[PDB]
């Protein structure tokens, strides 16, 4: 959430951009083989 | 060096309370030690947040008649106990309380009040209310715990024919002083005995 | 990776990682509060809770 | 400063307060904003892009009753409670205690300077004079932020809103 409003200079526009990304753990496991519904 | 040492700044006996009344062809006093009847010391002792001293009092009586070396009594009064109604009261009696007897002629009475209080050190300043919850009329920051007693005077032969007024001067040396937080100088007139309100107002230095 | 790979599978288990990665001109920056709502919550409706 | 690790005997942010060229300034009173013997401990900065300028005053002082102009009238409950909503300072110049902002210096103070510093901390010991206040009714410290310098830089869509964000935590805090 925006719990600041945002600041920027004169030179530089609000298309300011957020990049989202995720990985599993070093700990991570998977338990038992289903084949995949996505083709 | 002299009166840099803060008990040396703040110990100069001031007058804290300066009153009168007659007696005649009521007429007694009840005045709480709280230094705010007089705006010099008000000032002094405001740049401190919290203070711990001991209080010697002095009284001095005076006359002006229309000597007679009347006989007056202080007593001490705790902080919330029972005050009296007037010159004659059960209290002016009271058994388990301190009190002196001094003739008008003697050098004047002095006495010792020990540190006075249920918190560590007077809070000269407190914003609060009450300390469990709070009523419409509990005024902000007039703390209980520094209600510091009263101090209670009476001339006991006042049957007299003789006409004239005692005046009373009350001179507090808070004494053996122990000061922590200090504080902003107050530069602005006290409209009261209570809180600091106001009405210089927006230009504290000359051009 | 994480999506496809485990879809593969009948049940998961272990931690994840977020990383997020802010595009904006160096002169530039605000403050963002993140919040993570743990099992069985309801989701935060603005950013007092 | 007054030396104390934060002591008796997890933060709360702020939403940030909209700063502008006119602005007086803000205050927050402690315990208030909580909503306790405790340590606080103050963290204060600015979202402010490097053309910026104007300075901040921060200061934390003690048992702060503030005053009013123009009546021997004492303040009410909803001038004093805020919250952590806070109060604005009616006259910043004379600290709302008739007594010079030039002087509060005094109480522990930092800077915030647009060029040096867009943040600053503050420790806030336990000062009561009894040993752990727990009625809901008093507020021992009071943090004060003051716009010494305007706000000022930048153009037009920019609209000189450069927020200011407040942090506090109650650190060893105990009941």
């Amino acid at each position: 959430f925006m719990q600041t409003n945002l600041v920027a200079p004169v030179g530089a526009a609000d298309q300011c951009y957020i990049v989202g990304m995720v990985a599993a753990k070093k700990d991570f496991n998977l338990r038992l083989m289903r084949d995949s519904p996505d083709i | 060096t002299a009166e840099c040492l803060v008990e040396n700044f703040l110990g100069r006996s001031a007058l804290v309370c300066m009153r009168s009344f007659e007696y005649k062809n009521k007429n007694f006093f009840i005045w709480t030690l709280n230094t705010r009847e007089l705006v010099q010391i008000r000032r002094k002792m405001e740049l401190f947040t919290y203070l711990r001293f001991d209080t010697e009092i002095t009284i001095v009586p005076t006359l002006r008649l229309f000597l007679p070396n009347l006989t007056l009594q202080a007593m001490y009064v705790p902080t919330g106990a029972r005050k009296p109604s007037s010159q004659d009261s059960f209290e002016w009696q009271s058994a388990c309380n301190p009190s002196v007897f001094f003739k008008i002629n003697d050098p004047p009475a002095r006495l010792t009040i020990p540190f006075m209080s249920i918190n560590s050190a007077y809070a000269n300043f407190y914003d609060g209310f009450a300390g469990f919850e709070k009523k419409a009329t509990v005024l902000y920051g007039i703390n209980p715990a520094n209600t510091m007693g009263n101090l209670c005077l009476r001339v006991v032969n006042s049957y007299q024919p003789v006409q004239y007024t005692l005046t009373v001067r009350v001179y507090m040396k808070p004494k053996h002083i122990k000061a922590w937080a200090p504080r902003a100088p107050r530069t602005m007139p006290y409209t009261n005995i209570l809180n600091n309100n106001y009405a210089a107002p927006t230009a504290i230095v000359s051009h | 990776l994480l999506g496809n790979i485990s879809r593969y599978y009948t049940h998961w288990s272990g931690s994840l990682e977020m990383t997020f990665m802010f595009c904006g001109s160096f002169m530039t920056t605000g403050k963002l509060i993140i919040c993570y709502t743990p099992p069985g919550g309801s989701s935060p409706t603005d950013r007092m809770q | 400063a007054y030396g104390e690790w934060p002591t008796y005997l997890r933060f709360y942010t702020l939403k940030s307060k909209k700063w502008e060229s006119n602005s007086t300034g803000w205050w927050w009173k402690l315990p208030d904003a909580l909503n306790y013997r405790s340590g606080f401990l103050c963290h204060v900065q600015c979202n402010a892009t490097k053309f910026h300028q104007g300075t901040l005053l921060i200061v934390a002082i003690p048992e702060h009753q503030i005053g009013k102009k123009g009546t021997g009238t004492s303040a009410s409950f909803a001038e004093v409670m805020k919250g952590a909503e806070g109060g604005v300072f009616e006259q910043p110049y004379l600290l709302d205690d008739g007594t010079s902002l030039a002087c509060a210096l005094v109480y522990p103070h930092q800077w915030i300077n647009l060029r040096t510093n867009n943040s600053a901390t503050i420790v806030l010991p336990w000062m009561n004079s009894a040993p752990m206040d727990f009625a809901l009714r008093h507020n021992n410290w009071t943090l004060a932020v003051i716009p010494v310098c305007p706000l000022a830089g930048g153009t037009g869509n920019t609209n000189t809103y450069v927020p200011i964000t407040i942090s506090i935590a109650p650190m060893c805090a105990e009941y």
